[PDB]
RNA sequence: GGGCACCACCAGGAGUGGAGCCUGCGGCUUAAUUUGACUCAACACGGGAAACCUCACCCGGCCCGGACACGGACAGGAUUGACAGAUUGAUA
RNA sequence: AGCGUGUGCCUACCCUACGCCGGCAGGCGCGGGUAACCCGUUGAACCCCAUUCGUGAUGGGGAUCGGGGAUUGCAAUUAUUCCCCAUGAACGAGGAAUUCCCAGUAAGUGCGGGUCAUAAGCUUGCGUUGAUUAAGUCCCUGCCC
């Protein structure tokens, strides 16, 4: 089945709030500024705004490759 | 044995079956629209969720 | 003079099954019996029956202690000694035939009756 | 040729009306038949809470409010043209659902 | 903490395969969602990850109710030596795909 | 408020200490001079406890400690 | 000496203070009757309508969910769980 | 009439039309709704039109108790709630003192949301009926220049 529009919008807001809190705690050291979620039926893209992107990316892109993993593990939507 | 007794009390309804999704507190809980937050956490995260004060 | 429960004496009550006793009871006891008894109540009944079997022919049975204050008094319990927990102590109660249909907790009080003293300074 | 309904749900009206206008213009540029946009009644979710984290002081209340707006568009057309016009329609904040009745 | 060795083996295999771990902080959850058909309680995962953290093998974060764990280089070496894995195996994180 | 101690109960409820038995394998088998082996303890009829999982020779029953199977 | 205000008055309306009851706060009882707050700016307030949970109080009984480091002991076994009878409120 | 809610990650617990059974609380079937779509044209209460009563603590009032029945729950006793017979207390407008209010307002009257397995004498909103008095002052109270 499906849920109503009210529940859908409240769920989207709660997901954005939790994502912002997790990203804040994780990337405070890197000057994390904000998060922007653009939902597309193909993929859901997440843009991270921070002062320096070198620390967020990590070496060879390791750290960001970690983050996109745990997010997928946390909220459960498919790989 | 202990395996049977531990956590045996049913928790399918009541205040003991519900808690805040942010701080795990069971008092002052908001269940409308499936928010499942206590009032303080909701007041902290309302702008992020999308509730605006117009009046 | 002889005891009767809704026109039925003790012997017929002891012969009856639970379905027959459901119609004699009130709405609450009937609903409770319809929902059934769990393992702990059956264990208490078994212990009471075992204790009553071993009593000497002229003596009372040994007291059986329990926390089950919501237990319904069945006609098979008449004549048994039950210690009922009130939260602090086990109070000894002998089951009489006129207790049929009540709970065990109705016969072990959970508080001390109030005897009042002189009101304090904070009372006006 | 299918009867296709597009349902647009949004939280702000400016973006929603911009997307609706874009869809209408795009469809009518292909010489198609469009009905709408028909506007459903606005939904208003309300949460009234106490301001104080404790139970001290004057009893003051916060009244938080969320508004949801909904639009409908009807199109008599094959599926391919609808997806053609829809691909551009992607906008941040607007949920677009396409169904074939 | 006392637990069957196969539970530890499964937890460590999952951690080294993925490189990260997520838990809900629920000691009463009957089984971990990720570790299904292997019958690993969530408590075992929490305590094993805590033991790994105390030794510096994993780095930890906590968010809103959840535990997040990332694998460290010395943790990678420890897991590789523990599971007797060939030196040609790396977690999925270390592959820039 | 401050916590009161009130430390007085039954003196000490002791924890069970498991018996130390030296070479418990030996008493399961009896040996003749010819070199034969006879299994003194019965083998449980269950699936898992079939060959090496012996029962318990209690004074009035047989008890398998791995699956709680009991016989007279 | 001036200015203002129905959380001031004036002209009024509905009242409350009196009765029964419901709910909070003191007292007094209790094994415990958990606790915060005491003029406006405490007292149907803590979103506090508690059968269990909630629970923070009282009576009794299990559990470790005491990471990690060092030492001891240990495949001639470090330790784990459990049937029956006894025991227990209890099939802890 | 109007504002609103409705099948829920964990999480078990939704709103209900119609047919039959029961006197009632309720019980059985069988459908719709993830909602301007179904409940729902939300047949609300006060109000209106007739009937009985007749200044009598009265057919005003409904506290306290007895005996039965049913629902929620693992569990209802110190009565969860609900229904039926019976019982029928104070109360005949309230001392000193004191609260709120200037127009669709005060008051009367119901209906939603929160709490909610069970659930409103509280709170937060919504309609419906609908006024008397005033367009001033610094006397009381209080705050500023
Ligand atoms: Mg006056
Ligand atoms: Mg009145
Ligand atoms: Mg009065
Ligand atoms: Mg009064
Ligand atoms: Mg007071
Ligand atoms: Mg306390
Ligand atoms: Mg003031
Ligand atoms: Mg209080
Ligand atoms: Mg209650
Ligand atoms: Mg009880
Ligand atoms: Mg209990
Ligand atoms: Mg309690
Ligand atoms: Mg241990
Ligand atoms: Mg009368
Ligand atoms: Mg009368
Ligand atoms: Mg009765
Ligand atoms: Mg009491
Ligand atoms: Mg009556
Ligand atoms: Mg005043
Ligand atoms: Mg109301
Ligand atoms: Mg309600
Ligand atoms: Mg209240
Ligand atoms: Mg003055
Ligand atoms: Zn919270
Ligand atoms: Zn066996």
């Amino acid at each position: 089945v499906q849920i109503s529009k009210k529940r859908k919008f409240v769920a989207d807001g709660i997901f954005k709030a939790e994502l912002n809190e997790f990203l804040t705690r994780e990337l405070a050291e890197d000057g994390y500024s904000g998060v922007e979620v653009r939902v597309t039926p193909t993929r859901t893209e997440i843009i991270i705004l921070a002062t320096r992107t070198q620390n967020v990316l990590g070496e060879k892109g390791r750290r960001i490759r970690e983050l996109t993993a745990v997010v997928q593990k946390r909220f459960g939507f498919p790989e | 044995g202990h395996q049977q007794l531990y956590w045996s009390h049913p928790r399918k309804f009541g205040q003991g079956s519900r808690s805040c999704r942010v701080c795990s507190n069971r008092h002052g809980l908001i269940r409308k629209y499936g928010l499942n937050m206590c009032r303080q956490c909701f007041r902290q995260y309302a702008k992020d969720i999308g509730f605006i004060k117009l009046d | 003079r002889k005891f009767t429960y809704r026109g039925v004496d003790l012997d017929q009550l002891l012969d009856m099954s639970y379905e027959q006793l459901m119609q004699l009871y009130s709405a609450r006891q009937r609903r409770r019996l319809n929902r059934g008894l769990r393992r702990k109540q059956h264990s208490l009944l078994k212990r009471l029956r075992k204790a009553k079997k071993e009593a000497p022919p002229m003596e009372k049975p040994e007291v059986v202690k329990t926390h089950l204050r919501d237990m319904i008094i069945l006609p098979e319990m008449v004549g048994s000694m039950v210690g009922v927990y009130n939260g602090k102590t086990f109070n000894q109660v002998e089951i009489k035939p006129e207790m049929i249909g009540h709970y065990l907790g109705e016969f072990s009080i959970t508080y001390k009756p109030v005897k009042h003293g002189r009101p304090g300074i904070g009372a006006t | 040729i299918h009867r296709i309904r597009i349902t647009l749900t949004s939280r702000n009206v400016k973006s929603l009306e911009k997307v609706c206008a874009d869809l209408i213009r795009g469809a009518k540029e292909k010489n198609l038949k469009v009905k709408g946009p028909v506007r459903m009644p606005t939904k208003t979710l309300r949460i009234t809470t106490r301001k104080t984290p404790c139970g001290e002081g004057s009893k003051t209340w916060d009244r938080f409010q969320m508004r949801i707006h909904k639009r409908l568009i009807d199109l008599h057309s094959p599926s391919e043209i609808v997806k053609q016009i829809t691909s551009i329609s992607i906008e941040p904040g607007v949920e677009v659902e396409v169904t074939i009745a | 903490m006392l637990m069957p060795k196969k539970n530890r083996i499964a937890i460590y295999e999952l951690l080294f395969k993925e490189g990260v771990m997520v838990a809900k902080k629920d000691v009463h959850m009957p089984k971990h969602p990720e570790l299904a058909d292997k019958n690993v309680p969530n408590l075992h995962v929490m305590k094993a990850m805590q033991s790994l953290k105390s030794r510096g093998y994993v780095k930890e974060q906590f968010a809103w109710r959840h535990f997040y764990w990332y694998l460290t280089n010395e943790g990678i070496q420890y897991l590789r030596d523990y599971l007797h894995l060939p030196p040609e195996i790396v977690p999925a994180t270390l592959r820039r795909s | 408020k401050k916590r009161k101690k009130k430390s007085c109960t039954t003196p000490k409820k002791n924890k069970h200490k498991r018996k130390k038995v030296k070479l418990a394998v030996l008493k399961y088998y009896k040996v003749d001079e010819n070199g034969k082996i006879s299994r003194l303890r019965r083998e449980c009829p269950s699936d898992e406890c079939g060959a090496g999982v012996f029962m318990a020779s209690h004074f009035d029953r047989h008890y398998c400690g791995k699956c709680c199977l009991t016989y007279c």
